[PDB]
């Protein structure tokens, strides 16, 4: 389950976070991420983190503006997202997949996944 | 030859001689007859044929009756995929495999197309049954045509069905007293079967008590244990065996040479393309067809073995290989004709890091067979050729770095994309 979402100005920042103790009680190993998914596109992996020594990976259209991170010790994950542009709108995912490589999920590689929460950026 | 036995055994046939023998201590009589397929590695093969069939004549000469109302039944089985063109009669017509009957009492196993029932008859006749059944809509399937362990326990309350350890189905039983069990055990197909329908079986058993999950847990490893690899089917792994290549951590990915480059592309297989809707699955019998040597009395392969991988390029064996200078934490492997090159590596150690039963191996690239040094393992790898877009991305057939490290961690990582099957063409599966 997702929370943190709603409208944010641009570019301000929103913070993300999951409760990820859900969608990983099947997987010993695993990479926890974030997808994405605007109106009229198709899903679009964000970020992920490996349970397995926390190493980080990024989309370059999110570089040097979001981190991704993990509390462990809640099992919370969270998703920072600085200077949001239009662009950044969409209901954001949080979801596990098994630790198969060394490289991010792709999103039909995910396995368990969260409601989502909508994050909307405005201007003009 | 069995696992743990612990005074609740009496019946355990098992292979001897060109023939099937009760080792339980009570000495059933067993009848093999001539439709019967027998193997070394404790398999017999149940066909549509008249002949094919075993009669066990359990003893009734003791004073001792070792069975009352806690017993266990226990086996390995393999069960051929359906049919495309016959899924119907697949879903529908149900048949006997092992029938026990002694004055409408006893027990029975039966099939209906991706079902395995057990059913109790009391001595009364009342009867209930339990049931597990495997999904046939999976891309890849644990269970269709590939070898995997039952277990049916019985007492008052509950009958249970365990499928390769874990307890899977439950019907309670309070309604029915006791079973007659005595009777002979028969074991052969019988319903309305296709001429073309059979059934593998392994290590059949009988307890007279119900067996804990721990126990069945355990009998499930001591069964599984082997010195050799396995198939994709759960069969002894062999050398000069043609082999299509899955991996456990890319289930719906296989490998290809690729056209313009002396390297393996990964591509997504294809799927079930008929239309019927009660199945789906995704085709095996793709990508490069591969082939295991020897580097050197039987072809049997076994772990810690060094081999060369091959695979069929048209009409010519081509090799599979690792550049000796790769800095990178991986590399795309080298796919070429049979050489000897200082430049290359071609040594591999094929492995079984998991310690617990799988058909998974893994494929170890060393500079010499005595060395120490460890290069890398063969596995999948993701390269971005556009930019980082999580989504648009290459996949390939790599030696690995990174893979070295993860196979340490316990328990073993079942989805590493450096674990991998090899699947043979096998009667029982048909895309």
């Amino acid at each position: 389950v997702e929370s943190g979402g709603g409208l944010v100005q641009a570019g301000g920042s929103l913070r993300l976070s999951c409760a990820a103790s859900i969608l990983t009680y099947d997987l010993d190993y695993y990479y926890i991420g974030w997808v994405r998914q605007a109106p009229g596109k198709e899903r679009e992996g964000v970020s992920c983190i490996s349970s397995t020594d926390g190493a980080t990976y990024y989309a370059d259209s999110v570089k040097g503006r979001f981190t991704i991170s993990r509390n462990n010790a809640k099992n919370t994950v969270y998703l920072q997202m600085n200077n949001l542009k239009p662009e950044d709108t969409a209901i954001y995912y949080c979801a596990a997949a098994p630790l198969a490589g060394r490289y991010c999920p792709a999103s039909h590689e995910y396995g368990y996944w969260g409601q989502g929460t909508q994050v909307t950026v405005s201007s003009a | 030859l069995g696992s743990e036995i612990l005074n609740n055994i009496i019946l355990n046939l098992r292979y001897k001689d060109n023939n099937l023998i009760d080792l339980s201590g009570y000495g059933a009589k067993v009848e093999v007859y001539d439709g019967v397929e027998l193997n070394d590695k404790n398999q017999f093969k149940l066909t549509s044929s008249a002949n094919s069939k075993i009669r066990v004549t359990q003893n009734q000469n003791i004073i001792f009756n070792s069975v009352f109302l806690d017993f266990s039944v226990s086996f390995w089985i393999r069960i051929p995929k359906y049919k495309n063109d016959g899924i119907q009669n697949y879903i529908h017509n149900e048949y006997t495999i092992i029938n026990c009957m002694k004055n409408n009492s006893g027990w029975k196993i039966s099939i209906r197309g991706n079902r395995i029932i057990w059913t109790l008859i009391d001595i009364n006749g009342k009867t209930k049954s339990v049931f597990f059944e495997y999904n046939i809509r999976e891309d890849i399937s644990e269970y269709i045509n590939r070898w995997f362990f039952v277990t049916i326990t019985n007492n008052l309350n509950n009958a249970k069905i365990y499928i390769n350890g874990k307890l899977e189905s439950n019907t309670d039983i309070k309604d029915i007293r006791e079973v007659i069990a005595n009777g002979e055990i028969i074991f052969k197909l019988d319903g309305d079967i296709d001429r073309t329908q059979f059934i593998w079986m392994k290590y059949f058993s009988i307890f007279n008590t119900e067996l804990s999950q721990s126990n069945i847990e355990e009998r499930y490893k001591i069964q599984s244990y082997s010195e050799y690899l396995k198939d994709f089917w759960g069969n002894p792994l062999m050398y000069n065996k043609e082999y299509y290549m899955f991996n456990a951590g890319n289930k719906n990915s296989y490998i290809k040479l690729k056209k313009d480059s002396p390297v393996g592309e990964i591509l997504t297989r294809s799927k079930y393309n008929q239309n019927s809707k009660y199945i789906n699955y995704r085709d095996l019998y793709i990508g490069e067809k591969f082939i295991i040597r020897r580097k050197s009395n039987d072809d049997i392969v076994r772990k810690e073995d060094y081999i060369y991988l091959d695979f069929f390029n048209l009409n010519q064996e081509w090799r599979v290989y690792t550049y000796k200078y790769f800095k990178k934490e991986e590399e795309k492997l080298f796919l070429a004709p049979i050489s000897d090159s200082d430049e290359f590596y071609n040594t591999i150690q094929i492995k079984e890091y998991d310690e617990q039963p799988t058909y998974s191996c893994q494929l170890l690239f060393k500079k010499d067979e005595e060395s120490t040094d460890e290069i890398g393992l063969i596995g999948i790898h993701r390269f971005y050729e556009s930019g980082i877009v999580f989504e648009e991305y290459k996949d390939y057939f790599c030696i690995s770095k990174w893979y070295l490290k993860e196979v340490k961690r316990k328990p073993y990582n079942l989805k590493l994309g450096c674990n991998w099957q090899f699947i043979p063409k096998d009667e029982g599966w048909t895309e």
